[PDB]
């Protein structure tokens, strides 16, 4: 006699499920409707304090408004320069906020470089070891240098010809280390609005200081690091302005606490001597063309995942690979795989690599490795 | 080759070409008549894997052209 | 004008940029057909 | 005896819960209609900034009219659907967020894309079979197959 009992019980349970779903709809509706009647609040930065009921706020890019704290805010928290929200009606402060703004810095922090172990880089053991001495040891174990006495360097620069692994090394450092990491393209930190790039540098340094320990990586620093023109357009004016802003940020009077900084450039010569001065960039790191042994190492790294067939003579490839930058050998592996694709094969043999090396050596004649200069 | 405005745009171009989490699935094709002006790092093997030379048409190639 | 939404295709919604002034999400007056509007299009709008 | 006594309750409960569902649905309809008529359609698009944690669902907005605003509540959009630097359409007066928007990039970039799709076949190119094959296998094969490369393991050019 289970038919009516269990069938109608299932009907009741199904109707209860539909009721809970519909009440979820209603909860969403009433909640967002209650949120609707609210209103936004203007944002601005509290300046000097007159009395315990009178304050001064510059409403961001608006004017400066004399206003008063609402009732509950701890007056101690309303420090000169802190960020607060104001009623759009009475302008009274009703909440202090986390310090500043600029999701640009948010993007430049949450940039994902991917997992790159130091082993994934080849032939740079001295430089890799060198970088960890100025980027990792001070923030991990600051107490060590107290007994050594020597204060840690804050910034150090990577310079070398294109395709030797500078950006790769930076990616590796960002991936493995457990700290706040800022990734900079020196172009995108240069905006057209008057005096906006220097402001952006200031805010990114402030973000680093608030989120200690922090690492700042500025790739292609020569974009703004160029030598200061004596005269020029608004371009020269504001670019040198941003350069001097960054300089004041890292040079001194502020003595950056845990703001260890990294930059890379293909043209260290064009950099202003103010940057290249040792106090800012103490350990200048030259990332040379890989040696024959280093070339074999990186070749082993990038040829690894390839489904090879039979023996592989990396040594002969290294022999024909004269003067190849690191990125070239990755191109060698890619071209060998492409030759295997051409043969329709599902595997790669030594002759594929040999043809690849010849092909990229022919292309090597195009990239005129000029009379290249260091810093 | 490496007025700093064009230089900065070009640098943005190479950093986009290399890219953190490189290239996702975006392939790029470039055409120039004068390689000698490109030089330092745009011709890097990473950013431009394949350099394809276009020679003056061969005699049989010219016949096919016509 | 910019980037017609067209999410429901009935009132497709339009994002415009009143240059020097602001940016907005707006609709059409009933007189102008959606087929009369393309992306950008330098379109003039009412004041209210 | 049995199966004949419970008949009153099992159906009366269903009908009463159905009536409750009808009334609850009516309330939802009223709320939805009021919200919809509330959704005016100027929206004053604006960029999203840090979503600060609540403390006794908070967003900071930079408006297209070059003003910054703090919202005690986001509005009619879920919090995690937002990503600082994102574009949202807000109330033109109260600045509450009621939209999620495509980013948009630039007029130049929209003009940059190809919609005409020209129609030159590889046959019209003559004498370049080496070069045409080179470019095709360099570009189109990752577009179409993507399995040859992963089978070999190489990163495609
Ligand atoms: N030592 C190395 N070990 C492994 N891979 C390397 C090495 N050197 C270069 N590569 C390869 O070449 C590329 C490294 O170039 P990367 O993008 O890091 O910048 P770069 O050529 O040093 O300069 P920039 O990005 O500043 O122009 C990567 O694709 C990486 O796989
Ligand atoms: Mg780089």
């Amino acid at each position: 006699k289970l038919l009516e009992h269990k069938e109608i019980d299932g009907r009741l349970k199904e109707l209860r499920e539909q009721l809970k779903e519909l009440t979820k709809q209603y909860e969403k509706s009433e909640n967002d409707l209650k949120a609707l009647q609210s209103v936004g609040q203007i944002v601005g930065e509290v300046l000097k304090q007159l009395t315990e009921e009178k304050f001064i706020v510059k409403a961001t890019n608006g004017p400066r408004y004399v206003v008063g704290c609402r009732r509950q805010l701890d007056k101690s928290k309303l420090k000169p320069g802190t960020r607060v929200a104001l009623d759009m009606t009475t302008l009274t402060i009703m909440r202090y906020l986390p310090r500043e703004v600029d999701p640009l810095v948010y993007n430049m922090s949450h940039e994902d470089p991917g997992n790159v172990s130091y082993s994934e880089i080849g032939g740079l053991s001295e430089q890799i070891r060198e970088l960890r001495e100025v980027i990792e040891l001070p923030l991990t174990n600051p107490e060590l240098f107290q007994r050594v006495g020597i204060i840690p360097p804050k910034g150090c620069l990577l310079y070398g010809p294109p395709g030797t692994g500078k950006t790769l090394l930076a990616r590796a450092v960002a991936s493995q280390l457990d700290c706040n990491f800022l990734k900079v393209v020196s172009s995108s930190i240069v905006d057209k609005y008057i005096g906006e790039s220097a402001r952006l540098i200031r805010e990114m340094f402030n973000y680093a200081r608030d989120h200690q320990p922090c690492i700042i990586f500025m790739d292609e620093i020569d974009a703004i690091g160029g030598r200061r023109f004596s005269e020029g357009t608004s371009a020269d004016r504001e670019i040198q302005r941003t350069l001097m802003e960054l300089l004041n940020q890292m040079d001194g009077f502020d003595t950056l606490h845990r703001v260890k900084m990294i930059m890379a450039t293909n043209r260290p010569d064009t950099l202003d001597p103010a940057l290249l001065r040792p106090g800012r960039l103490d350990r200048k790191i030259h990332i040379d063309l890989p040696n024959e042994q280093a070339r074999l190492d990186i070749l082993k790294i990038h040829a690894g995942p390839i489904t090879k067939h039979g023996e592989i003579d990396y040594e002969a490839i290294v022999k024909l690979s004269d003067g190849f930058n690191g990125a070239d050998l990755r191109n060698v592996c890619t071209e060998a795989g492409m030759f295997a694709i051409r043969a329709d094969h599902d595997f790669v043999v030594q002759e594929d690599f040999m043809k690849a090396v010849r092909k990229v050596a022919d292309s090597k004649k195009l990239e005129s490795k000029l009379d290249y200069k260091p810093v | 080759k490496r007025d700093r405005e064009v230089q900065r745009t070009m640098l943005e171009l190479l950093n986009q070409l290399d890219g953190f989490q490189p290239n996702t699935q975006v392939k790029v094709i470039a055409a120039t008549n004068r390689v000698d002006i490109l030089d330092p790092a745009l011709l890097r093997s990473g950013r431009l894997d394949r350099k394809i030379e276009f020679p003056m048409p061969n005699e049989e190639a010219r016949a096919r052209i016509m | 004008c910019t980037k017609i939404i067209n999410a429901d295709s009935e009132d497709p919604k339009y994002i415009i940029n009143v240059k020097q002034f602001a940016k907005f999400v707006v609709d059409l007056s009933d007189q102008v057909a959606p087929t009369d509007i393309e992306e950008g299009m330098r379109v003039g709008v009412d004041r209210n | 005896r049995l199966l004949d006594s419970e008949i009153k309750i099992m159906k009366s409960e269903v009908l009463r819960v159905t009536h409750e569902l009808q009334a609850m649905k009516d309330k939802i309809k009223e709320n939805s209609e009021k919200i919809k008529v509330n959704k005016t359609l100027p929206y004053l698009v604006s960029n999203v900034i840090e979503l600060l944690d609540v403390d006794p669902k908070c967003a900071v907005i930079k408006t297209s009219t070059r003003q910054t605003y703090f919202l005690p509540v986001i509005g009619l959009v879920d919090a995690e659907k937002l990503k600082p630097g994102d574009l949202v359409g807000v109330n033109k007066d109260s600045y509450l967020i009621l939209e999620t928007l495509p980013t948009e990039y630039d007029s130049r970039v929209k003009a940059m894309e190809v919609d005409e799709r020209p129609t030159e076949q590889y046959s019209d190119i003559g004498g370049l079979d080496k070069q045409i094959q080179e470019l095709v296998e360099a570009i189109v094969l990752p577009m179409n197959h993507k399995e040859k490369f992963e089978n070999l393991g190489i990163q495609p050019p």
